[PDB]
C-alpha cells in the first residue's frame, strides 16, 4: 500500500480558525418544539446558580505585593477560578489553560497575572519589563486588539511604562523600538516580520497582548494561527527557550492539545467549566423563523422587532448590534416607524417629556455627521462609517444613561467593551470579503456581543434573544454550550508554512520538515478525530508513532510546491534551494497558485495593460462573481480610466480590474463586497508590485521595474498616475489642486519661483504659503559621480548624492528612502540596484553610493543612472555617465 | 463588387431563338491605394441545384470576403471599405462582426468592373477556369514608379470607363499597332508615359463622345462639371460617423503598440539601385526597436537623425543620435514644429536628416513628408540638402520595413513649389525620391534624445503644440505614445463622487 | 559563493548558522572550520552564534578532533565567565586584551584543536609571531559602533579572505564564505578567479611623499621634486589609469605635456599654500613640516599642527 496523498482543499479546512468545530446538537429534557404561526417559541428553562466552591475565596490586594499592585489598581475583587489560577499563573513559569464563561473579564485578570509574573522577575535596578520571558499575541479582531492595546496602555501608565505605538516600519523605526517599552502588534504583522527577518531579534522579549479565542475552527485566521503554532514549535524544538502563555478562552473542550502545545500539565493546569458558571445571568432564547419566503421574512423581522420592543418595554435600554454595514443606516429612523405601526406601543422610554437628560440630547443637535436628524428623534446612530469622534461622542452619551434606544453596528461591540441591560443580535448575516457573498457572522463577534446581555453594576439580571435562521441553530447551540473541540488548519497552509520554514531556516531537509509537521496540532486533531480527516482505525494502529502522518506530512506539500516552481527542492536528495522569488512569496504571504500564475504570466516585456490583467487574474478572487447591474457603470468607469480595460472580456477578473482602477482613481463603489475585494486587492497590490520589482531586478528589465515602482508609488499615494503632482502634500487645499490641474504649469518651473511669485502666477495669493510648503516638502537631491576606470571590463562608479530637500518631522518623517537603479545606456538593462535612505538626523549629510559597474566591448558614449523615491511620487533624476571622453586602461597580458 | 457573381452568356445572332448558357462567376475586390486587385472565381457547378439564386448569391458575397479579410494581417485591413451597388452592407457587417470597427458604406458612382472582366486575358482565363480559385493582380503595373495612386487611379478609371462604354473604340485605342509588348505581370500593355497620356486623352474624348452621342448633345459645349460628372434623398448627404473614442479605439492602438515589441524582431531594409556615390546610413538596432515600439498604428511618428562619418570612410554615415520633438501625429502626416533642436552636446555632432514612420506602405516618398523635408532644408542654412535624408520606416504587416529617400534638386524645387497637402497635390513628382545606401549597425550604438521640461509623445494634447514654440533637449529615454505621462486627458476623465470614499472607512489591515 | 538576499547584517549573521552546519555535514565532515569576528563588539554575538550552531547539531562534539581535557588551563585562566563557558563547550573566544602568553596558549589550542573560534583580521601579514593553521574570514562587512551605521568592507580584505581558504597542515580542502550581494555573487566569483588589477594611491596621499622628497633642502624650486616624481609611481599610474590622473595622451610628447601640466598644477597647489618656492628651476625646496619629519622622525600632520 503506497502513501495516500490527498488534496489539501477538501481534506483540510482552508481559510480556517473561527467557525463551528462542533457539528452535533441535542434537545434538552423537557423542551418541546411548539410550531406556531410565524413565531417559534423557544422553551428556555431557568438557569442554575453556581454554588459556593470548596475553599474558593476572592484574593484581596492585601496578600499581593505592593510593587506588583502598581498597574493593577481598580481590580479589588476577582472571580473564584480567576483568583484560584492567578497565584499559579503569577508565581510559576508553568503555562495555564482554563475554560471560563464569557463575561468574567479573564483578559484583565490574565494581564494582571502576566504583569505580576514580570514584576516577580526583576532586580533592584530592573523594572517590570518582560524582556527575559514573554507570551505570544493572538487577536480575534483588529478593533478588539486596539481596545486591548488601549486598556494595556492605561494599565501600564500607572507602572511607568512608556506607551508607544508600533506603527513604524522595521527598517524605518529600528533604533527607536530597541529601547521602547511594552507595545502591541498584529499577528499577521508579526508573521510578516518573522518571514522578512525583523521579528528574529524581537522573539522571546516581545511584551504584547495575550492569546484568546480557542474555539478556532474554520473561518477567519487559519494560516495565521498555523504560522504562530509552527513558529512556537520551531522555537521550542531548536532554541529551547522556555516561554509560557496565559491562555484565557471560553468554555470549550479539547483544550488538552493546546495545553500540551504550551507545555501545560492536564492535571494541574487544564480546567474546564460549564456554561452555568457565568457571572452575568443571561437568559438566552432561540426564536427560529421557519419562513423560507423573503416576503414573509420581511414581516417576521418586524414581528421579532416588535416582540423585542415588548420584552424591553419596561425600565431598560435596548442595544441593536447589527453585523451588516448597510444595516447601520437601514435601522436608523425605522424604529420610530415600527413603534408607530404598533399603535404607539414601546415608545417613551424616559421618565417624562424632557426628563432622563433629554435636554442634554436636545443641546447636542448641531453635528457634522447624520446625528443631527437622529438625536432629536427617538433613535440614534453609532457606526465607524459615519465618523470616528461622533461614534465616541454617541457612546459617551449612551453610557451616561441618556439614550435608551440606540441602534449601532458591529464595530461598536467590536471596539470598546460597553455592556448593556438587554442586547439583541438581529439578522445573523454579514458580508464576506473572502467568499464574495453573504454569509453568517463570525464567532468572535458573537462572543463579543454575548457579553453585553445584562449589566453587572447597573442591572441585576438581563436577558437576550437571537432571531436567526433554523440552519444556524446548531452553531448557536454549540457556541452557547461547551461542546466545540479544537481543530487546527495547519494542513491547508502547509505549503506556505513549509516555505516560511525553509526561508527562515527552520526546516533543513524534508525529514526535518516532516518531524516539525508531526508535532503540529493538525496531527493531534487527526489522532483524536480520525473520522474528520478520513483516517481509518487500522491505518492508525499500523502507525502508532504517527510515522504515516509524517510521511503524509508537508514534505509531500513541499514536493508539490517544488512542482509549482516555488522552491528548488528535490524529493530524492532532500536538499532544498531557496530563491529570491520564494523568499518574496514567503514575506508577502503568496500562495503556490498565485506564484505559479505570476511565474507563467508575468514577463519582463509585459506592458501596464498586461500587468493590470495579471494582477486582476489572481486566485484570491476565484469565488467572486460579476454583477449584471454594475456592468453598465463599468463601461462608463473604463471610459474615463487612463488604463484601458477593454483588453479583457466579460468576466469577474475584468470587474476586479475595474474596481482596482476605481480605487486608483478614488471613486465610490456601489457593491459592498466588491469594495471589500477592491480594498483587499489594494492591500495586496503593494506586495505584488514589490515582488514584480524583485522579479524584474532578477531578470534585468529596467523599464518594467520603473513601471512597477511607479505603480507602487501611485498605489501608496492613493491616486492615479495621471493625477496632479501636488497631491503628495496633503496640507494643500483641494481647490488649489483643482487650480493646478486646470492651469497648465510645469512642476520643473515651480522650483525657481518663490512664495510671492507663485501666488501671483496661479492667481492664488492665499495658496502661496501652501505652494511654498509643498515645494519645501518635496524631495530634491543632487547627485555627482566620480567615475575612475580600473579595467576595461569593470568600471568603478563613485556616486556622491547629496539631498537638498528640507527635512521635517511632520512632513519628511524619520527617514526618507529613495531607490537608485543604475540602468544601461539604452535604459533596457538594469545592471545593479541599491536603496539609499537619508534620515532626518542624517540631514545635510552627503550619501556615498559605491558600486562597481561592469562594461563590455561596445563601450557607450554615455550611460543612464536613475533614482526614484519609494513613497514620494514624481521624484526622478537622470545622471548621465559620459564615457565618450573617458580613456579605458590597457588590457593585461596573460 | 458583387454584380459579377451571377452572370450568363447571351448569344444567338442567327436563328432568332435568343437563348443563354451558364458561365462562371467572379468577385472583384480592388484597393485604389496599392492598386492591387483580388479576384475570386466561382465555378458554374455550384450554380446548378441551388434554388433562390438571388438570395443565395447576395449572401455568398460577404461570406468569402470575410474570410479573405480575416486571412490578411491587421496592417492590410480593408480600413474604410466601401461597396459597389448601393444595397449590400448588412451581409458585410455580419460576416465582419469579428472586426466591427471596419466601416461599411456605399459608392457615389458605379465602378466599371465589367470592363475589367471583359479583358482578353482576364475574360479567357476567367471563362477557362474549371475550379474556383483566388487570384491577385496589380492594375497599376509599372505606373507606380512614375505617377502616384491618384493619377494611376484616374487613368485606370478612364481606361475602365472607356473599355466599358465601347469595347472596339477602347480596344483600338489601347493597341497603338503591334509594337507594345504585354508582360505576364504587367496587366496593361507596355507603353511610354506620353503614349499613356495620349491614349488617356483619346479615351476621355471617346467616353465624352459616347455620352454626348447617347444623350444627343454637343460635347464641345459642355462645362467642366458636366465633363467630370460624365466621366427626399437630398438632405441625407452621407453620415459622418463617430471619429475617435480614446476608450476602445485608442485601446486598440495601445494594444498594437504593446505587440510592436513582438514585431520588432523582424525588420527589412530597402534594397534598390545603388549609385555608389552617396553615404551609407548606419543606424543602430536598439534605437530602431525603440522607435518601432514607441510608434502607433494610426498616428504617424517622426524624429530627427544626427550622426557623424567614420574616419577614412567618406562613403559611410553612422547615425548615432535620434532627436525627438514634442509633436502630434495625424493619419497621413505628423504635425511637427519648425523649431530646430539645438543643444551644447549637439555642437560637436551634425544632423543626418530625419526619420519618420509610415503606417501605409507606399513605394514612394510621401508628399507631405517631402514638403516637410524641403521646409526643413530651406529654413536651416546649416543643414545641407544632400547631407540630409528622410529615412521613412514604413509599418509592414507583421514586420517592419525601412526605406531611404534622397532629394533630387529638381525634385526639391518641385516639392518647394508644391504647397497643397492633399493626397494628389500639384507639383508632386516621382523623381523627387532617390534610393540611398542604408543598413543596420551593430558595432556602433546610438543614443536617444528627450525634451527638457516636456515629453516627446504629445499626440493626446494637441492644444499645447505650436510651430513657433521653443523647447530644449536632454539625453534620456522618451516615453511611449500611450503612456500615462503622455496622455493626461485620458486619466482625468473620471466623474465620481467624493462621498463614496466616506462609505466603508474601515482601516483594518493588520499587516505592519 | 553564497548568495545572501538579506540586507541586514544581523539577519545575515543569524541566518548563516544552519547552512554552516549543512556545509559541515556535506563538504568537510572531519575537517576543522574557524570563524573570524569583524570586531570586538560583535565578538560576543559571534560566540553566541557559534554556540547556537554547535547546539543545533544533535551529534555533539562532532567537529572536535582533540580531547576536552586540554582546554582546562585555557578555561581556568579566563576572567570572563562567558569566555570560559564558550571554551568549555568547544568553541572558545578571543579579544584584543589577550596576553602574549595567552596568545601562545590560544595558538597551541588552535594547533591542537581545542578552540575552533579565533577572531582574526584579514589584513594580517607581518606583525606578530603567533601560530595559526586556518583562517576563513566570513561576513567582513559589519555594522560599526563608532559610526553607528553600516560600514563597507574593503575589497582587498575580501580578496585576502577569499585567497586565504587554505589549510596545508591538517585539512585537504578549504572553504570561504564571502558575504556580498546576491547580484554581486557571480561578479565576486568571476573577480576571484580573475587576477586583480592594481591602482596607485600616490595621487591621494601626495603631500607626505613630496614633502619627504623635497625635504633635502637644496634650492628654492620644484624641478628636482618633479624629476623625482617622474621616476616614481606617478608615471606608472599615468599609463595605468589615464582617466584617473586626467591624462588625455598616450604618445611620448602628449604624455610629456600632460605630466608637465600636472607638475605645473602641483607646483601651483604647493605655492598657493606658501609651502614651497619657485626660483631658477635648480632643485627641490624644503618646508618646515618636511624638515621636521626628516630630522626628528615625526609625522608631517603632527608637526603642522
Amino acid at each position: 500500500a503506497p502513501r495516500q496523498v490527498l488534496d489539501l482543499e477538501d481534506l483540510v479546512f482552508t481559510q480556517g480558525s473561527h467557525f463551528m468545530a462542533n457539528k452535533r446538537c441535542q434537545l434538552p429534557d423537557g423542551s418541546f418544539r411548539r410550531q406556531r404561526k410565524g413565531y417559534e417559541e423557544v422553551h428556555v428553562p431557568a438557569l442554575k446558580p453556581k454554588p459556593f466552591g470548596s475553599e474558593e475565596q476572592l484574593l484581596p490586594v492585601e496578600k499581593l505585593p505592593k510593587y506588583a499592585q502598581a498597574g493593577f489598581e481598580g481590580f479589588k475583587t476577582l472571580n473564584r477560578i480567576q483568583s484560584k489560577l492567578y497565584r499559579a499563573a503569577l508565581e510559576t513559569d508553568e503555562n495555564l489553560l482554563l475554560c471560563a464563561p464569557t463575561g468574567a473579564g479573564k483578559t484583565n485578570v490574565a494581564l494582571m497575572c502576566m504583569l505580576r509574573e514580570i514584576g516577580k522577575h526583576i532586580n533592584m535596578d530592573g523594572t517590570i519589563n518582560v524582556d527575559d520571558f514573554k507570551i505570544i499575541y493572538i487577536a480575534p479582531m483588529r478593533s478588539l486588539v486596539q481596545e486591548m492595546v488601549g486598556s494595556f496602555g492605561k494599565r501600564l501608565a500607572t507602572y511607568g511604562i512608556t506607551v508607544a505605538e508600533l506603527t513604524g516600519d522595521h527598517q524605518l523605526c529600528k533604533e527607536e523600538i530597541s529601547a521602547t517599552q511594552i507595545i502591541v502588534c498584529t499577528p499577521e504583522k508579526w508573521d510578516i516580520i518573522t518571514r522578512k527577518g525583523g521579528e528574529r531579534t524581537y522573539t522571546q522579549l516581545v511584551r504584547l497582548i495575550i492569546l484568546d479565542e480557542i474555539h478556532l475552527l474554520h473561518d477567519d485566521r487559519g494560516p495565521v494561527l498555523e504560522a504562530l503554532v509552527a513558529r512556537a514549535i520551531r522555537n521550542i524544538e531548536m532554541t529551547q527557550e522556555d516561554v509560557r502563555l496565559i491562555g484565557l478562552s471560553a468554555t470549550l473542550p479539547n483544550y488538552e492539545d493546546v495545553a500540551t502545545f504550551l507545555r501545560v500539565d492536564p492535571a494541574k493546569g487544564l480546567f474546564y467549566f460549564d456554561n452555568s458558571f457565568r457571572p452575568v445571568p443571561l437568559e438566552q432564547t432561540y426564536v427560529g423563523i421557519t419562513e423560507k419566503k423573503a416576503i414573509k421574512r420581511f414581516q417576521i423581522m418586524n414581528e421579532i422587532v416588535y416582540e423585542k420592543i415588548m420584552e424591553h418595554a419596561g425600565k431598560n435600554q435596548v442595544l441593536v448590534f447589527v453585523h451588516s454595514r448597510k444595516e447601520t443606516g437601514k435601522t436608523a429612523r425605522a424604529i420610530r416607524d415600527m413603534c408607530l405601526e404598533k399603535d404607539t406601543l414601546g415608545l417613551f422610554l424616559r421618565e417624562g417629556s424632557a426628563s432622563t437628560e433629554v435636554l442634554r440630547t436636545e443641546a447636542e443637535q448641531c453635528k457634522n455627521l447624520e446625528l443631527k436628524d437622529l438625536l432629536p428623534y427617538g433613535f440614534a446612530i453609532h457606526h465607524a462609517g459615519m465618523t470616528r469622534v461622533d461614534r465616541t461622542l454617541v457612546e459617551d452619551l449612551f453610557a451616561d444613561k441618556h439614550i435608551q434606544v440606540l441602534v449601532s453596528t458591529a464595530t461598536l461591540a467590536w471596539g470598546v467593551n460597553l455592556p448593556a441591560h438587554t442586547v439583541i443580535i438581529k439578522g445573523t448575516q454579514v458580508y464576506s470579503p473572502e467568499k464574495g457573498r453573504w454569509t453568517e457572522l463570525g464567532a468572535l463577534d458573537i462572543l463579543q456581543m454575548l457579553g453585553r446581555a445584562g449589566r453587572p453594576q447597573y442591572d441585576t439580571k438581563g436577558e437576550g434573544i437571537l432571531i436567526t435562521s433554523h440552519g444556524e441553530l446548531q452553531y448557536y447551540l454549540s457556541l452557547l454550550n461547551q461542546q466545540l473541540p479544537i481543530e487546527s488548519q495547519m494542513v491547508s497552509k502547509l505549503p506556505d508554512m513549509l516555505n516560511a520554514e525553509i526561508v527562515l531556516g527552520n526546516v533543513q531537509n524534508a525529514k526535518d520538515a516532516v518531524n516539525w509537521l508531526g508535532y503540529a496540532y493538525l496531527y493531534i486533531r487527526m489522532l483524536r478525530s480520525p473520522t474528520l480527516y478520513g483516517i481509518s482505525h487500522d491505518d492508525l494502529k499500523g502507525d502508532p508513532l504517527l510515522d504515516q502522518r509524517r510521511l503524509d506530512l508537508v514534505h509531500t506539500a513541499a514536493l508539490m510546491l517544488d512542482k509549482n516552481n516555488l522552491v528548488k527542492y528535490d524529493k530524492k536528495t532532500g536538499n532544498f534551494q531557496v530563491t529570491e522569488l520564494g523568499r518574496i512569496a514567503s514575506h508577502y504571504y503568496i500562495t503556490n497558485d498565485t506564484v505559479q500564475t505570476y511565474n507563467q504570466l508575468l514577463k519582463p516585456t509585459l506592458s501596464e495593460i498586461e500587468l493590470f490583467r495579471v494582477f486582476s487574474l489572481s486566485s484570491e478572487f476565484k469565488n467572486i462573481t460579476v454583477r449584471e447591474e454594475e456592468k453598465l457603470e463599468l463601461q462608463k468607469l473604463l471610459e474615463r480610466v487612463p488604463i484601458p480595460v477593454k483588453e479583457s472580456i466579460e468576466e469577474p477578473s475584468a470587474k476586479i480590474n475595474v474596481l482596482l482602477q476605481a480605487f486608483i482613481s478614488q471613486l465610490k463603489l456601489e457593491g459592498f463586497a466588491l469594495m471589500a475585494d477592491m480594498v483587499y486587492v489594494t492591500q495586496s497590490a503593494g506586495r505584488l508590485m514589490r515582488a514584480i520589482f524583485e522579479i524584474v531586478l532578477n531578470r534585468g528589465w529596467a523599464q518594467l521595474t520603473d513601471k512597477t515602482l511607479n505603480l507602487c508609488k501611485m498605489i501608496d499615494k492613493r491616486m492615479w498616475q495621471s493625477m496632479c503632482p501636488l497631491r503628495q502634500f496633503r496640507k494643500l487645499p483641494e481647490e488649489v489642486v483643482k487650480k493646478i490641474e486646470k492651469k497648465n504649469f510645469p512642476f520643473e518651473r515651480l522650483y525657481d519661483l518663490n512664495h510671492n511669485e507663485i501666488g501671483e502666477l496661479i492667481r492664488m495669493p492665499k495658496m502661496g504659503k501652501t505652494i511654498h510648503k509643498y515645494v519645501h516638502l518635496f524631495p530634491k537631491l543632487e547627485l555627482s559621480v566620480h567615475l575612475q576606470p580600473i579595467t576595461r571590463s569593470t568600471l568603478k562608479v563613485e556616486l556622491t548624492i547629496t539631498p537638498d530637500f528640507q527635512w521635517d518631522e511632520k512632513v519628511h518623517g524619520s527617514s526618507e528612502a529613495f531607490w537608485i537603479l543604475v540602468e544601461d545606456v539604452d535604459s533596457e538593462v538594469i545592471l545593479h540596484h541599491e536603496y539609499f535612505l537619508l534620515k532626518a538626523k542624517y540631514a545635510q549629510d552627503e550619501h556615498l553610493i559605491t558600486f562597481f559597474v561592469p562594461v563590455f566591448e561596445p563601450l557607450p558614449p554615455q550611460y543612464f543612472i536613475r533614482v526614484v523615491s519609494d513613497r514620494w511620487l514624481s521624484c526622478e533624476t537622470q545622471l548621465p555617465v559620459s564615457f565618450r571622453h573617458l580613456i579605458l586602461p590597457e588590457k593585461y597580458p596573460p | 463588387d458583387d454584380t459579377n457573381v451571377y452572370r450568363v452568356t447571351i448569344h444567338k445572332t442567327f436563328e432568332g431563338n435568343l437563348t443563354t448558357k451558364p458561365i462562371n462567376g467572379a468577385i472583384f475586390i480592388f484597393n485604389p491605394r496599392t492598386g492591387q486587385l483580388f479576384l475570386k472565381i466561382i465555378h458554374t457547378s455550384v450554380w446548378a441545384g441551388q434554388k433562390r439564386l438571388g438570395q443565395l448569391a447576395k449572401w455568398k458575397t460577404a461570406e468569402e470576403v470575410a474570410a479573405l479579410i480575416r486571412s490578411l494581417p491587421v496592417e492590410e485591413q480593408p480600413k474604410q471599405i466601401i461597396v459597389t451597388r448601393k444595397g449590400m452592407l448588412d451581409p458585410l457587417e455580419v460576416h465582419l462582426l469579428d472586426f466591427p470597427n471596419i466601416v461599411i458604406k456605399g459608392s457615389e458612382l458605379q465602378l466599371p468592373f465589367q470592363a475589367c472582366l471583359k479583358v482578353e486575358k482576364f475574360g479567357d482565363l476567367i471563362l477557362k477556369a474549371t475550379e474556383p480559385q483566388m487570384v491577385l493582380f496589380n492594375l497599376y503595373d509599372d505606373w507606380l514608379k512614375t505617377i502616384s495612386s491618384y493619377t494611376a487611379f484616374s487613368r485606370l478609371i478612364l481606361i475602365l470607363r472607356a473599355l466599358h462604354v465601347n469595347n472596339d473604340r477602347a480596344k483600338v485605342i489601347l493597341k497603338p499597332d503591334k509594337t507594345t509588348i504585354t508582360e505576364p505581370h504587367h496587366i496593361w500593355p507596355t507603353l511610354t508615359d506620353e503614349e499613356w497620356i495620349k491614349v488617356e486623352v483619346q479615351l476621355k474624348d471617346l467616353i465624352l463622345a459616347d455620352y454626348g452621342k447617347k444623350n444627343n448633345v454637343n460635347v464641345a459645349s459642355l462645362t467642366q462639371s458636366e465633363i467630370r460628372d460624365i466621366i427626399i434623398t437630398s438632405t441625407t448627404s452621407n453620415y459622418e460617423t463617430q471619429t475617435f473614442s480614446s476608450k476602445t479605439e485608442w485601446r486598440v492602438r495601445a494594444i498594437s503598440a504593446a505587440n510592436l515589441h513582438l514585431r520588432t524582431n523582424h525588420i527589412y531594409v530597402s534594397s534598390d539601385d545603388i549609385k555608389e556615390t552617396g553615404y551609407t546610413y548606419i543606424l543602430p538596432k536598439n534605437v530602431l526597436k525603440k522607435f518601432i515600439c514607441i510608434s502607433d498604428l494610426r498616428a504617424q511618428i517622426a524624429g530627427y537623425l544626427y550622426g557623424v562619418s567614420p574616419p577614412d570612410n567618406p562613403q559611410v554615415k553612422e547615425i548615432r543620435c535620434i532627436v525627438m520633438v514634442p509633436q502630434w501625429g495625424t493619419h497621413q502626416t505628423v504635425h511637427l514644429p519648425g523649431q530646430l533642436p539645438q543643444h551644447e552636446y549637439l555642437k560637436e555632432m551634425e544632423p543626418l536628416g530625419w526619420i519618420h514612420t509610415q503606417p501605409n506602405e507606399s513605394p514612394q516618398l510621401s508628399p507631405q513628408d517631402v514638403t516637410t523635408h524641403a521646409k526643413i532644408m530651406a529654413d536651416n542654412p546649416s543643414w545641407d540638402g544632400e547631407k540630409t535624408i528622410i529615412i521613412t520606416c514604413s509599418f509592414t504587416p507583421g514586420s517592419c520595413t525601412l526605406t531611404a529617400y534622397k532629394l533630387t534638386p529638381s525634385g526639391y524645387e518641385w516639392g518647394r513649389q508644391n504647397t497643397d497637402k492633399g493626397n494628389n497635390p500639384k507639383g508632386y513628382l516621382p523623381s523627387h525620391y532617390e534610393r540611398v545606401q542604408m543598413l543596420l549597425s551593430d558595432r556602433f550604438l546610438g543614443f536617444f534624445m528627450v525634451p527638457a521640461q516636456s515629453s516627446w509623445n504629445y499626440n493626446f494634447m494637441g492644444v499645447r503644440h505650436d510651430p513657433n514654440m521653443k523647447y530644449e533637449l536632454q539625453l534620456a529615454n522618451p516615453k511611449e505614445f500611450y503612456h500615462e505621462v503622455h496622455r493626461p486627458s485620458h486619466f482625468l476623465n473620471f466623474a465620481l463622487l467624493q462621498e463614496g470614499e466616506v462609505y466603508s472607512a474601515d482601516r483594518e489591515d493588520l499587516y505592519a | 559563493i553564497q548568495g545572501f538576499n538579506i540586507s541586514h547584517t544581523q539577519t545575515r549573521l543569524l541566518s548563516m548558522a544552519k547552512p554552516v552546519y549543512h556545509a559541515i555535514t556535506k563538504h568537510s565532515p572531519k575537517k576543522p572550520v574557524i570563524v573570524f569576528v569583524p570586531s570586538r563588539k560583535q565578538t560576543r554575538l559571534t560566540a553566541i552564534d557559534i554556540l547556537t550552531t554547535c547546539a543545533a547539531d544533535i551529534q555533539r562534539q562532532r567537529f572536535l578532533h582533540c580531547t576536552e581535557k586540554d582546554l582546562i588551563p585555557y578555561l581556568e585562566k579566563l576572567s570572563d565567565s562567558t569566555l570560559k563557558e564558550t571554551l568549555l563547550n568547544g568553541v572558545g573566544y578571543l579579544h584584543e586584551g589577550l596576553s602574549p602568553m595567552e596568545r601562545r596558549l590560544v595558538e597551541q589550542l588552535f594547533s591542537s584543536g581545542a578552540i575552533q573560534v579565533v577572531v582574526a583580521s584579514r589584513s594580517l601579514c607581518w606583525g606578530m609571531n603567533v601560530a595559526a593553521h586556518l583562517v576563513i574570514i566570513m561576513d567582513t562587512q559589519y555594522y560599526n559602533g563608532k559610526i553607528h551605521a553600516y560600514v563597507d568592507y574593503p575589497i582587498y580584505d575580501v580578496l585576502q579572505m577569499v585567497g586565504h581558504a587554505n589549510r596545508p597542515l591538517q585539512d585537504d580542502e578549504g572553504r570561504c564564505v564571502i558575504m556580498c550581494q546576491g547580484s554581486k555573487k557571480d561578479f565576486f566569483k568571476k573577480f576571484l578567479y580573475e587576477p586583480l588589477p592594481v591602482e596607485s594611491h600616490l595621487d591621494h596621499c601626495m603631500h607626505d611623499h613630496f614633502n619627504a622628497e623635497i625635504v633635502t633642502k637644496t634650492i628654492e624650486n620644484k624641478q628636482d621634486a618633479v624629476d623625482y616624481l617622474t621616476w616614481t609611481f606617478l608615471y606608472r599610474r599615468m599609463t595605468q589609469n589615464p582617466n584617473y590622473y586626467n591624462l588625455q595622451g598616450i604618445s611620448h610628447r602628449h604624455l610629456s605635456d600632460h605630466l608637465s601640466e600636472l607638475v605645473e598644477q602641483t607646483l601651483s597647489d604647493l605655492e598657493q599654500s606658501k609651502c614651497i618656492s619657485i626660483e631658477d628651476e635648480m632643485d627641490v625646496a624644503p618646508l618646515n613640516l618636511g624638515m621636521i619629519a626628516a630630522y626628528y622622525y615625526i609625522n608631517y600632520t603632527t608637526i603642522e599642527l
